[PDB]
């Protein structure tokens, strides 16, 4: 049809220029182009965490906590508050 | 998108087929229209109930049939429409594209896709109003299904087409106890099992978008839209959207279970679609009846519920069981909408005021609720061995409805009053957290046994999950077998014992 | 096998008559459950550890 | 950045809307509607000698 | 041009029937334009009738509407004029500079009626948005383009706190605010002008941040119906015009519903069970459904809402409080209390804290800012009631820490500049979170609590705990 | 007429609620179609106009005073009611002189709680204002320390005093 | 002259002892079963008894209360009527009353009661 | 409302008082008659000008017996008169 | 909009359009559910009982100034419209 066939036309060729042609758009004053695909693409990380998200930031897995390996202070004094303990058993 | 311009491609190509075959000379051109209504001459030959294409681009059903001005709802706004727009004949009952690829789409009246995904496939477009099947076609509940959450659940079951109904104030979350339900849909329906599966269908008639928001993001994040379609009417959504749209519901309940898998429905608040058929009704030209409320809304509420069924293995021995959803003003049990309703749906969960903010976030009235079937079609593990506990759970709430301010007359009421009331402080299965047919019976087993009644009350909101985690690291082989075994044996009892023992213990 | 582990400690309370008055003991076995607590947890909340490079790039 | 995918594809279509609405305008404004008038006796013609 | 002519035929009360010309019928809802000698009637077309006579229901009284009388279609809503231009003045909802300091030469010129946008690119994952309150800052799960109201008392200070509210979100959020007056007292419309003239927030010459768009009683019942939309397209313009988030104040859910009900019953609908009409759900919902977030920015506008009898027996205050996510107990004597802004945290309870919802850090700031003062106000109706001398050692320190949590909790008022001259002071997220940990952790317990009244973030405390505890001694 | 004078003055809208049911009546038989609690909508347009009519000018036009002084019918204390609702919000106030302090033999029994003038304050006479600040107290303490009217001899001794102290207010 | 002197007469007490406990339900909910005679507290007693007797098991019904059905014979239940106002089983438990037969069944439950409840 | 205002009266027989057991069921206090003894046989009226005072005095002691108490010896005595009656 | 349309309502329907002979014998235009409209009897005394000549008899209440309604007292089988 000539109202479907001219309309394809005007929103085909039209459409090379928004997308299929880098031609940007002359009605439009600021080319998405120089507006989405870098700065825009910063959008994405912009929600994101910058330079953070993609990046996945470096936290290794530290060790958990223990009694520094003493035996000669810790254990005497554990043993005698023990059996003050076991006074009320 | 080149797939966009393919898309328009093709359906500027089948606009123009339909434009070479308009064959429409004397279709109707609308005559005047309002408040969703559209009064048109013409369409001297058009069928009763069939949608119309209007010039707008807004469609609706056309509905009374009147002398000479066929009287068209219109299915959308009408800042776009006016007096005087062709209308076209599409020459069809208005049917909703339905079929299993629906699933995790939300679908507008009719069934236009709305969240943004597409077109979704279609097992067939059947008529919004099909008549349900009679007696011959239709079975007994013989299958039980769960309810997910604890809910009065086991107390109150919800069987192979059990048509239970619900009610409450504004933002009671009644939707929520219906999405809970729905979650269920996930310890049985996520395996692989069609015996198991209850592919649930919601229903959003009239509710803020945001609201609906809120419910796409509750499904996605629990992962429930792989089992759950949605059907939506906003509140910003035209009239008779909002009316239809129970309508398609039905027939996204048809396409699944008359295909002979057992399905279940959960239509939302109903009362919307009430008023709906209100503004429908006294907009259009037809008097109005009882309750102000259109005549027919008992009419409209049972062509919803009664196409719901458990059809017998003639059928395929496949069920919709549907859970629709009506609202009241003040928890008014007794209304035109509320009371006419409990005599269509076969159960009931009745959801206060005070407790809504007195006792319990399920708040569900449990002397209040009841449900038509309680023995057939029920949790075996509720009562094959926990029977018991059912008529316990009666006796238990007829227990506490005499502690008001009655005296001590005796100890053995006393016992039951504390035992009893720590049951209900356990009983409420929390929010979107459906875990079931695992240990339903132990809360009122132990109470009797005197296991869970010896723990304080208020203790008992962690005493009971640190039971269940027990069962399930320690009683594991006979905690999974009350899963599966779908008895709690004398000897499983006694198992069962023994970790109560541990769990005691511990 | 983790009740095995918590039944020695389980059977000791039980029979804890002359061992009641643990100050640091009951400590230390809260220690323990959290560390059960929290490896199921991550067991079960948190995804695998990889990336579902298959299909979502 | 799949979300990031999305709203661009979301503008994508919109943009695409915003150009046809030039190109539509474009449309009275050349008188191809002469040379669719044409075109519309034709489909209309074949239409009724259809049946 | 071609001005479709019309004829005044039928004006039955507020809502008037004008027949015009065959294919030139305005469609629904399109704005119409009559001129009398009183200015200007607007008229929204209502209904279709048909026999080319279109019925409407006017956005002005239509005293003084003859017969005879050629109606004209704006094709299109009613046209108001857009842009931070008239932004700051009282414009006539009529579209007029209604502010009589001179017409609002706002070039642009915005609709009403609007299409309902896209949800399918709003905020589903909505964004947390920062108000500038630390206390409605750290306790409260929230989101952008939602909506929240607990207004409470009866602008006891808080139309005051109002437009203070308007200059901190114009300020930090780079927005506009809209605090859209429908069926508003002339008396009390004068009072609140006078008073922003005082606060600044909008100045006949000084730089506006508030949006005055008030539809008041003053006029028809369909005034206040399209009245509220209209400030909603306002409001929407000029954050979409400058991607400017603009949090939204309205005069009350209440007021306009009951409007819409009004003009809803005029139409000629059946009176409803109750004290409904045929279309009581679409009047709000063609405004509030329409008013969500984007990426310029988002639009979270705030009902204000006195809780009449303090009674849930009405369904819209239901479904606005179910709106709001957390809630701010504005009790009167805790205005007195300490708090110039009294917005209590206490009532600031949701479910939206979740790990990977609401943060960690500031979940956790929520959980233990509301449990302090929940205890605090638990263990008082019992304490008290026993004695001062109940403080149990842990009911010591938590009433100190909440006493702390409470004098701290008041901000320096910025629209207050003729209130004791405090310059103006809020937080950040980033100072608001952790410094709610930190001074809940003991950070400065030991320093006396007089210190947290009047004081802002850590950022001037330290500097007034030091100056109270040195220019005095 | 008299206002934009400039003068004061105070107009008594004396029983506004049958006027509104005069309206109600009057848009039936002019077939207006009708609406919640059937008078017709318009209600609240005819009354907020005829409300809004009278404030305090400025010093722009000379300063004009009126005041209002209506009326309506508390058919039970018809809250949920459109006309007595709309008579209250419209009002600048509500004095609900509820029938039950009257029935008490009192000619001028206004209803404590209830009374909430808004902008009261700023008509307000300080001296007055001096002393009604512990009246308010005072009727507030007696409505929330009148419940336990079977348990008094074990009440506070100073709520007995408050008590009293409301009593003699 | 329908279904017997003895039954209508049992009819009528147990319908005036009923009516009797519904007029006063409002005296004994605002004060108490104390407050009131200790002949109207007797006839309050009888009559909760007597509604607690007025429910059965029924064949199809078992679904719910789980009990098989009892159909209680005419006459037998007359007798039985007659007695439980006339006192020939007063001291039997009121729950033992609920969802039986006849008072034969009344008085098996109420030894069940005894044996289990004790 | 009609009936009752054009007819000559009332035997308004509420149903708590056939339920009470008095059949026929004349809720005498609840009764009306505008004609009265007048159109009655005197033989009757000597027996019920007493009788109307008896149940109105068994009317005025129906809740003092309702409370179910004691009472001075009028009242128990028009509590046992207005039973028998 | 030169004017408003060419009616409102209606009273009459058939189109004999000439005199009227109906004075004592009637036309049953709307019979039915007990209720039935007839067209003749030009002046009969109200709540007169008139014979419908299927068999049933009947009282006429209704004397609308176009058509007179009267009850159809009996089983409405028996009437038909125009008998």
């Amino acid at each position: 049809q000539d109202l479907y066939l001219r309309e394809l036309k005007d929103t085909k060729l039209a459409p090379s220029t928004l997308q299929d042609a880098e031609g940007n758009v002359k009605p439009w004053n600021p080319p998405q182009k120089p507006n989405l695909p870098e700065l825009e693409l910063q959008g994405p990380e912009a929600l994101k965490a910058y330079t953070e998200q993609n990046v996945e930031t470096a936290h290794v897995a530290k060790e958990s906590e223990e009694g520094e390996s003493e035996p000669i202070e810790e254990d005497w004094l554990v043993l005698d508050d023990a059996e003050e303990t076991k006074e009320s058993h | 998108k080149a797939q966009p311009t393919e898309v328009s491609s093709i359906l500027e190509e089948r606009i123009k087929g339909v434009s070479d075959e308009a064959n429409l000379n004397e279709t109707g051109r609308v005559l005047a229209v309002g408040d969703g209504i559209a009064r048109v001459f013409g369409l001297n030959n058009i069928q009763a109930e069939e949608l119309v294409e209007f010039s707008s681009g807004v469609k609706g059903m056309a509905l009374n049939l009147e002398p000479g001005q066929v009287g068209i709802v219109l299915f959308g706004s009408d800042r776009l429409v006016k007096e005087g727009e062709l209308v076209k004949r599409t020459g069809n009952i208005v049917d909703v594209p339905v079929g299993p690829g629906l699933l995790g789409r939300v679908v507008d009246a009719l069934g236009n896709p709305i969240d943004g995904k597409g077109p979704i496939d279609a097992a067939g477009r059947s008529r919004a109003q099909v008549k349900a099947p009679g007696i011959l076609p239709r079975r007994s509940v013989h299958e039980p299904v769960q309810t997910g959450l604890k809910a009065v659940d086991a107390l109150v079951p919800i069987g192979r087409g059990q048509r239970e109904l619900i009610i409450g104030d504004r933002q009671t979350g009644k939707t929520a106890v219906a999405l809970d339900t729905i979650l269920n849909q996930k310890r049985w329906n996520n395996g692989s099992d069609e015996s198991k599966k209850l592919y649930c269908v919601y229903v959003a008639v009239g509710q803020k978008r945001s609201t609906v928001a809120q419910l796409v993001q509750t499904l996605e994040q629990h992962d429930a839209m792989k089992y759950s379609i949605i059907v939506a009417a906003t509140a910003s959504e035209a009239a008779p959207l909002q009316y239809l749209a129970p309508f398609t519901a039905a027939s996204i309940g048809e396409w699944f279970r008359d295909n002979g898998k057992h399905a279940l429905i959960v239509y939302d608040d109903l009362s919307k679609q009430a008023v709906a058929y209100r503004q429908l009704s006294l907009l259009l030209r037809r008097p109005p009846g009882r309750e102000a409320y259109p005549g027919d809304v008992f009419y409209l509420h049972s062509r919803l519920l009664e196409r719901a069924a458990k059809l017998s293995e003639k059928e395929g021995s496949g069920s919709l069981t549907a859970l629709p959803v009506i609202e009241t003003q003040g928890g008014d049990v007794s209304a035109y909408i509320p009371t006419n309703v409990i005599s269509i749906t076969d159960g009931q969960i009745f959801l206060e005021a005070e407790l809504f903010y007195k006792g319990i976030r399920p708040a569900i009235n449990v002397g209040l609720s009841v449900s038509r079937v309680g023995s057939a079609a029920q949790v075996k593990a509720l009562k094959q061995v926990a029977g018991s506990l059912k008529l316990f759970l009666a006796q238990y709430r007829e227990v506490a409805a005499f502690a008001q301010f009655g005296s001590d007359l005796d100890a053995s009421t006393k016992q039951t009053l504390v035992r009893g009331e720590r049951l209900t402080q356990l009983l409420k299965q929390n929010q979107y957290s459906p875990l079931a047919t695992e240990e339903q019976v132990p809360l009122i087993y132990a109470g009797v046994n005197g296991h869970l009644d010896g723990i304080e009350l208020s203790r008992i909101g962690e005493f009971e999950s640190s039971f269940l985690s027990y069962l399930k690291s320690n009683h594991n082989e006979l905690l999974t077998e009350i899963r599966e075994k779908g008895e709690l044996s004398k000897e499983l009892l006694a198992s069962l014992k023994s970790a109560t023992e541990s769990f005691v213990a511990t | 096998a983790k009740s095995a582990a918590n039944k020695l400690d389980w059977a000791k309370v039980i029979s804890s008559l002359r061992i009641t008055g643990s100050t640091a003991t009951q400590l230390s076995s809260f220690k323990k459950r959290n560390d059960e607590a929290r490896r199921q947890l991550l067991e079960l909340q948190s995804q695998p550890t990889e990336v579902d490079f298959s299909h979502y790039r | 950045w799949v979300r990031y995918e999305a709203s661009l594809r979301q503008l994508e279509q919109r943009q695409l809307a915003k150009s046809v609405i030039s190109r539509v305008q474009s449309e009275l404004g050349n008188p191809k509607f002469q040379e669719k008038v044409l075109q519309q006796s034709i489909s209309e013609i074949e239409q009724l000698l259809s049946k | 041009s071609t001005p479709i002519t019309g004829k005044v035929t039928a004006v039955i009360g507020a809502i008037v029937d004008v027949h015009f010309e065959q294919s030139e019928l305005p469609a629904i809802l399109n704005a119409l334009e009559i001129k009398t000698p009183q200015g200007k009637l607007v008229l929204e077309v209502a209904q279709h009738l048909g026999e080319n006579t279109v019925r409407t229901i006017a956005m002005d009284g239509t005293e003084g509407l003859v017969r005879g009388e050629k109606v004209l279609d704006t094709g299109g809503p009613i046209s108001v004029p857009v842009g931070r231009e008239t932004l700051g003045r009282i414009i006539n909802v009529i579209g007029e500079p209604i502010d009589e300091r001179g017409p609002i030469k706002s070039k642009l010129r915005k609709p009403i009626h609007a299409d309902p946008p896209s949800f399918a690119e709003q905020s589903t994952s909505a964004e947390i948005l920062e108000t500038g309150i630390k206390v409605v800052d750290l306790l409260a799960p929230y989101a952008r383009g939602g909506k929240i109201g607990l207004f409470g008392g009866a602008g006891v200070g808080k139309t005051v706190f109002i437009q203070e509210l308007i200059n901190n979100i114009a300020k930090a959020h780079g927005g506009f605010s809209v605090f859209t007056g429908v069926g508003e007292r002339t008396r009390e419309g004068n009072d609140l002008y006078r008073e922003m003239k005082e606060t600044g927030v909008i100045n006949l010459e000084g730089e506006s941040k508030v949006a005055l768009v008030f539809g008041q009683m003053n006029e028809p019942p369909g005034a206040r119906a399209r009245v509220a939309l209209t400030g909603l397209t306002i409001a929407e313009y000029f954050r979409d015009e400058e991607g400017q988030d603009v949090l939204l104040f309205i005069d009350n859910i209440f007021r306009f519903t009951q409007a819409g009900s009004e003009v809803s019953a005029l139409l000629g609908r059946i009176p409803s069970a109750v004290g409904y009409q045929p279309t009581l759900a679409t009047d709000m919902g063609l405004l509030q459904e329409r008013i969500t977030t984007t990426k310029k920015g988002s639009v979270t506008s705030v009902q204000a809402v006195y809780v009449p009898a303090d009674d849930l027996t009405d369904p819209a205050p239901a479904t606005t409080f179910a709106h709001l996510d957390a809630t701010t107990v504005l009790s009167r004597g805790i205005s007195e209390l300490g708090i110039y802004p009294a917005v209590d945290p206490l009532d600031s309870k949701s479910r939206l804290l979740d790990a990977a919802v609401v943060g960690q850090e500031h979940y956790d700031v929520a959980s233990k800012v509301q449990e302090t003062l929940q205890t605090y106000k638990s263990l008082q109706d019992i304490i008290a009631i026993l004695g001062m001398d109940e403080l149990s050692e842990q009911d010591k320190l938590t009433v100190e820490r909440a006493r702390k949590i409470q004098r701290f909790l008041s901000q320096p008022f910025a629209v207050a500049e003729v209130f004791t001259g405090i310059p103006g002071k809020l937080v950040r997220l980033k100072d608001t979170v952790a410094s709610f940990k930190a001074v809940l952790e003991g950070k400065y317990d030991n320093i006396p609590e007089h210190a947290f009244y009047m004081v802002g973030g850590i950022e001037d405390v330290v500097a007034k705990a030091e100056k109270l505890a040195a220019e005095a001694n």
